[PDB]
RNA sequence: ACCCACUCGGCACCUUACGAGAAAUCAAAGUCUUUGGGUUCUGGGGGGAGUAUGGUCGCAAGGCUGAAACUUAAAGGAAUUGACGGAAGGGCACCACCAGGAGUGGAGCCUGCGGCUUAAUUUGACUCAACACGGGGAAACUCACCAGGUCCAGACACAAUAAGGAUUGACAGAUUGAGAGCUCUUUCUUGAUUUUGUGGGUGGUGGUGCAUGGCCGUUCUUAGUUGGUGGAGUGAUUUGUCUGCUUAAUUGCGAUAACGAACGAGACCUUAACCUACUAAAUAGUGGUGCUAGCAUUUGCUGGUUAUCCACUUCUUAGAGGGACUAUCGGUUUCAAGCCGAUGGAAGUUUGAGGCAAUAACAGGUCUGUGAUGCCCUUAGACGUUCUGGGCCGCACGCGCGCUACACUGACGGAGCCAGCGAGUCUAACCUUGGCCGAGAGGUCUUGGUAAUCUUGUGAAACUCCGUCGUGCUGGGGAUAGAGCAUUGUAAUUAUUGCUCUUCAACGAGGAAUUCCUAGUAAGCGCAAGUCAUCAGCUUGCGUUGAUUACGUCCCUGCCCUUUGUACACACC
């Protein structure tokens, strides 16, 4: 046939960082635990799961993508 | 037509290493036990037998 | 000189074979393993080679005599069956001609093939047996090609990473053709399903049809193939299966060391033809009668009414039977099979047309129909797949199939007005009557039909009739092109198709050549079906109108058969 082409540059993958997260509550003078990161209302997503600060942007990753709290 | 009526064919793939070969069966089954149609081929002329007469006798009649 | 008989010795031929031979053959090539009449000469696998060397003869050319080393498994003879021939003799056929028809080849366009061009213009096939073929009418899809963008649908096994998270997804922005989290920013989400690697798989319209299956085409519009018992031969084989005749036919008759048979042909099957005989029918139809319209009226004529009743089965339908067997008679012939004519008959060309179809051959075509398949290739920056867009249509040109034409046996306009084979909608939008609207194409409201029930009597076209035109590229012809309207579809630009106005080309019967065809056939003419969302100038079938000319032959071409040659048998590639 003919074999290979290409002017360069191949597109690489995703990663999916690193993080050795869930470091994001603040536990006091023993031993009152505070959530940083407000958590999201949704039917579906039972308060175990947060919203990402963005600018302006409050997001939740659990819906998949859905839904757009704005604080 | 006979065909149609007496003969069944059939043909099968074999599949080995080096390639696959066909198998090819035909089976003639036979006519006169048909059970359910010709008994015979469009072929078959059968002649009944005459039976060896002892004719001559003159006249006479029976009564009944 | 001639005729007859005989006899020595000649040149030969004929017929047999006791006998001989590996056979072909042979009155010797016989009288040979039952091996001895006398005598001469030569050969001992094939090449090397009649070569080297020595001797001898010769003017020469060369004659006679005449090795080895080495190489090699065969070379050779006769006969048999095939295969083949640019040998001979017969045949057969409208894919041959004769007698003719209608044409193609010339034109415009349609359509395939080449060629060129191209990012790509995907590809198979090139005499009959490639080129309107791949059911191949491609706008996406199809799709194989080109410009580019995702995804894994990478089974499974081992290992690695790793719950302090293997991996998953994403809103907005950026980006992108794109409202693809493709990638990137950012920072949540997911929880052992993945991700990495190795191994192993997997897909592929990637290669190989010169690895295969299966199927198909071709030889073949052909008539060939085989076994029993006997005959011939050491044998492979042959005869049977053949000079002639006859048939569409190895179909038969007949001749006959053959007799009597089997495959293929025939028979058979399907369809078209004939049934006032049989069984029937509100999904077919007829006569009568009720109800009823029109005209005439003297009873009459022509209609209406899926049931107002009665009877029938001619027409229609499809079950069962029947019918034809070239019958009767005649002419011809080996008075054989048969052929020919007249009568009758629905039918007498295998009744017409098909289906089926032995053995064998081909490197025929098909891996691009297949989740048929071996091997090779490729496998995540994919030759997997999908999404967007282009392309298969690209145009100095060569070749094929076609369509429409050059008019007056016609075009146009009114009017007459007649088929046959089909097909149609369920978890759906198929076939469409009717009513309106619209110049048309179409639109819209309803409707019947899963169908002998409705579309549909498919009122099809050629065709027939009365008119206009009047031989003028004319009103024959309708290419090309402009401008508008609609339909299919997500999408119509490179115009899907349909309609309207306008534009009005070549073509004035076609050189060399070449195709098909013998009766409801050729030719003319439409229609249904396949394809199909939309698109037939294609095909498969169908009926409508309906001829001229053979009813022969071997000139051409093609093939088959015998005879014959062969050093071929992987068979003249
Ligand atoms: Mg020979
Ligand atoms: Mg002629
Ligand atoms: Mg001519
Ligand atoms: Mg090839
Ligand atoms: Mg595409
Ligand atoms: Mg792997
Ligand atoms: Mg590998
Ligand atoms: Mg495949
Ligand atoms: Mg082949
Ligand atoms: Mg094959
Ligand atoms: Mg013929
Ligand atoms: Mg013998
Ligand atoms: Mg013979
Ligand atoms: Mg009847
Ligand atoms: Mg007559
Ligand atoms: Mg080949
Ligand atoms: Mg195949
Ligand atoms: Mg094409
Ligand atoms: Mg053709
Ligand atoms: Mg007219
Ligand atoms: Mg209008
Ligand atoms: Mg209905
Ligand atoms: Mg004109
Ligand atoms: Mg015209
Ligand atoms: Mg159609
Ligand atoms: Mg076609
Ligand atoms: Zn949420």
């Amino acid at each position: 046939k003919k074999v290979y082409t290409t002017p360069k540059k191949i597109k690489h993958k995703h990663k999916k960082v690193k993080l050795a997260v869930l470091s994001y509550y603040k536990v006091d003078a023993e031993g009152k635990v505070t959530k940083l990161r407000r958590e999201c209302s949704n039917p579906t997503c039972g308060a175990g799961v947060f919203l990402a600060n963005h600018k302006d942007r409050l997001y939740c990753g659990k819906c998949h993508s859905v839904y757009k709290v704005n604080a | 037509q006979p065909v149609n009526d007496f003969i069944d064919t059939a043909t099968r793939h074999v599949l080995m290493r080096q390639g696959v070969l066909g198998i090819k069966v035909k089976i003639m089954r036979d006519p006169a036990k048909s059970r359910t149609g010709p008994k015979a081929l469009p072929d078959a002329v059968t002649i009944i037998e005459p039976k060896e007469e002892e004719p001559i006798l003159a006249p006479s009649v029976k009564d009944y």
